[PDB]
């Protein structure tokens, strides 16, 4: 169990942590987040009271160094920092476990949510993403933009996703137009997961990183680039039945985990209405397509 | 963007553009097989790409044999479309390439769009328009050829035989569209009007008889009535 500790709450904040949320009030004394499980990234992401303009947070994995959180008056912000000393930094820890000053990441033992949406999502990944290699963790908001978004303005400050275009020169074999517009298939499996991905594992890690985006920060372009990865496969003919199986249960515990009151904004109709109705995967994602029906059959 | 009433003159602007046609590439007679089930048989068809401003019509005839052993041919009919175009603009000469192309039925824009990723300054645009091309096959010299083709075939026309001696091209478009919407709507009645008069005939290297300006005005207002009347016959008015 590891800990995200803060040195003080000075302006009122709704502070998340994965799927969970609670309410700090200004100046009231918190001091951190504990018993957070290792074996898995996290989010920890704020929305501060007084300005719910911008959504931002860090992604981050407890293994790969202690992190804290300090509020910028300046910058007018809760930033993540990576203490380089130990010992001072686990005698505060013990100190603030000690005062009883910080919340349990509360995770019921029955509840495999969150190990489910971040299956594949790894931080090497994520920091290549998000670029800012003097970091551990990586910085996400509301309002970044994707590469792809950029294309169609400041670098440095994108998520540099993997560019999906169905109409474009990657995508269509030249003497192949209409076999490869209406057949994703060479497209799914020979550019992306032999060529750029490697293996579906990374490509996956990649969707459900994209969701995270755009169900906890509101990211527009995260959100085109999730539906983006998903009407792939469901337009190609010839997915590894594994890829098929896996991509169920992924998409299922993503709208079972989405608020209801969300869905009129972050789930695209078009997309969804042709990977479980009309598309060669229609009838491959029997758990998804149940969900989807008790939960949201109005979009259908 | 799309094309319509409003950007009407863009036609005929000195911007190199071509409307493209695909309701005749795909010709069926539906008919009952010996067991009382219905069959399709094909006959040849044709993709009708028009210059409007220099009436250039390069009509590629589609041979029925292009379609043996395929299936869901109304969607196969499309993506030969746009095939047979893509390989047009890639015989023409750079200067002779197209601007824009505007297809005739939304259906054809991805189908060419697809085929076209090698020509990123072309411009792909569907029309709000109804144009009457599809009358293209009452032409007679044009349903000549294309029933009489043994293989596929490109033949170029002037559709405009030479009005652009005497007249625009927008009123010869206009003139086009007129005849070709009356030959839609009643396809009789307008041959019955164009050929009335045993004294004016079509010259060997022309699709339309050799009508003096003078003509062309009774002709032209005959072609409207017919569309009216038919609109009233159709209407009840
Ligand atoms: C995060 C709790 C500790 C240990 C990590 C570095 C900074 N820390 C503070 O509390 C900042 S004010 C106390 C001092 N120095």
């Amino acid at each position: 169990m590891n800990t995200v500790p803060f040195t003080s709450a000075p302006i009122e904040v709704t502070i998340g942590i994965d799927q969970y949320s609670f309410n700090v009030k200004e100046n009231q004394p918190f001091h951190g987040i504990k018993d957070i499980p290792i074996g898995h990234v996290h989010v920890i992401h704020f929305q501060h009271a007084d300005n719910s303009s911008m959504r931002y947070g860090y992604w981050f994995d407890c293994r790969m160094g202690n992190f804290y959180i300090q509020y910028d008056p300046k910058d007018g912000l809760y930033k993540m920092m990576e203490e380089r000393d130990g010992a001072k930094f686990e005698n505060i820890v013990h100190n603030f476990k000690e005062r009883q000053m910080m919340v349990s990441y509360p995770k019921i033992d029955e509840d495999d949510t969150w190990y489910n949406l971040t299956e594949f999502v790894q931080m090497d990944k994520i920091r290549k993403i998000v670029r800012k290699d003097e970091n551990q963790f990586s910085y996400v908001d509301s309002s970044m933009t994707t590469v792809q978004e950029n294309e169609l303005s400041d670098p440095a400050h994108s998520l540099n996703y993997t560019v999906i275009n169905f109409k474009s020169r990657e995508a269509i074999r030249p003497g192949h137009e209409m076999e490869d517009f209406l057949d994703k298939s060479y497209y799914l499996n020979t550019v992306m997961l032999q060529g750029i991905f490697k293996n579906s594992s990374n490509y996956f890690g990649e969707l459900q990183f994209a969701f995270l985006n755009a169900m906890f920060f509101g990211n527009y372009g995260s959100s085109l680039q999730w539906h983006a990865m998903i009407e792939l496969i469901c337009s190609s003919a010839t997915v590894p039945k594994h890829m098929l199986d896996k991509l169920d249960e992924i998409l299922y515990y993503q709208i079972k985990t989405l608020p209801e009151q969300y869905s009129d904004i972050l789930l695209n109709e078009r997309v969804w209405n042709i990977c479980l109705y009309s598309s060669f995967q229609k009838n491959s994602l029997h758990n998804t397509e149940k969900i989807m029906e008790n939960k949201y059959p109005e979009l259908l | 963007g799309a094309m319509n009433s409003s950007n009407y003159a863009e036609l005929f602007n000195n911007d190199i553009k071509l409307f493209v046609d695909d309701t005749n590439v795909y010709r069926v007679t539906v008919h009952k097989t010996f067991e009382g089930n219905v069959a399709t048989k094909a006959i040849n068809g044709c993709i009708f790409t028009l210059n409007p401003k220099t009436g250039h019509l390069f009509l590629k005839i589609i041979h029925t044999s292009v379609w043996a052993g395929q299936k869901r041919l109304s969607q196969l009919a499309k993506w030969k479309t746009a095939e047979e175009v893509s390989a047009l603009v890639r015989s023409l000469p750079k200067e002779e390439q197209p601007k824009q192309i505007i297809v005739t039925r939304k259906a054809m824009l991805d189908p060419l769009e697809v085929h076209m990723l090698d020509f990123p300054n072309i411009a792909i645009r569907p029309t709000e328009l109804r144009l009457p091309f599809s009358a293209a096959m009452s032409i007679d010299k044009l349903s000549d050829v294309v029933m009489k083709a043994t293989e596929p075939q490109m033949v170029l026309f002037n559709i405009y035989d030479d009005w652009l001696d005497r007249i625009s091209s927008y009123t010869a478009f206009s003139r086009l569209t007129l005849l070709l919407r009356a030959l839609k709507t009643n396809e009789e009645s307008a041959k019955m009007i164009l050929l009335s008069d045993p004294t004016i005939t079509i010259k060997s290297y022309h699709l339309w008889p050799s009508f003096t300006d003078e003509q062309w005005i009774t002709i032209e207002s005959q072609m409207r009535d017919l569309i009216l009347t038919e609109y009233g016959r159709k209407y009840n008015v």
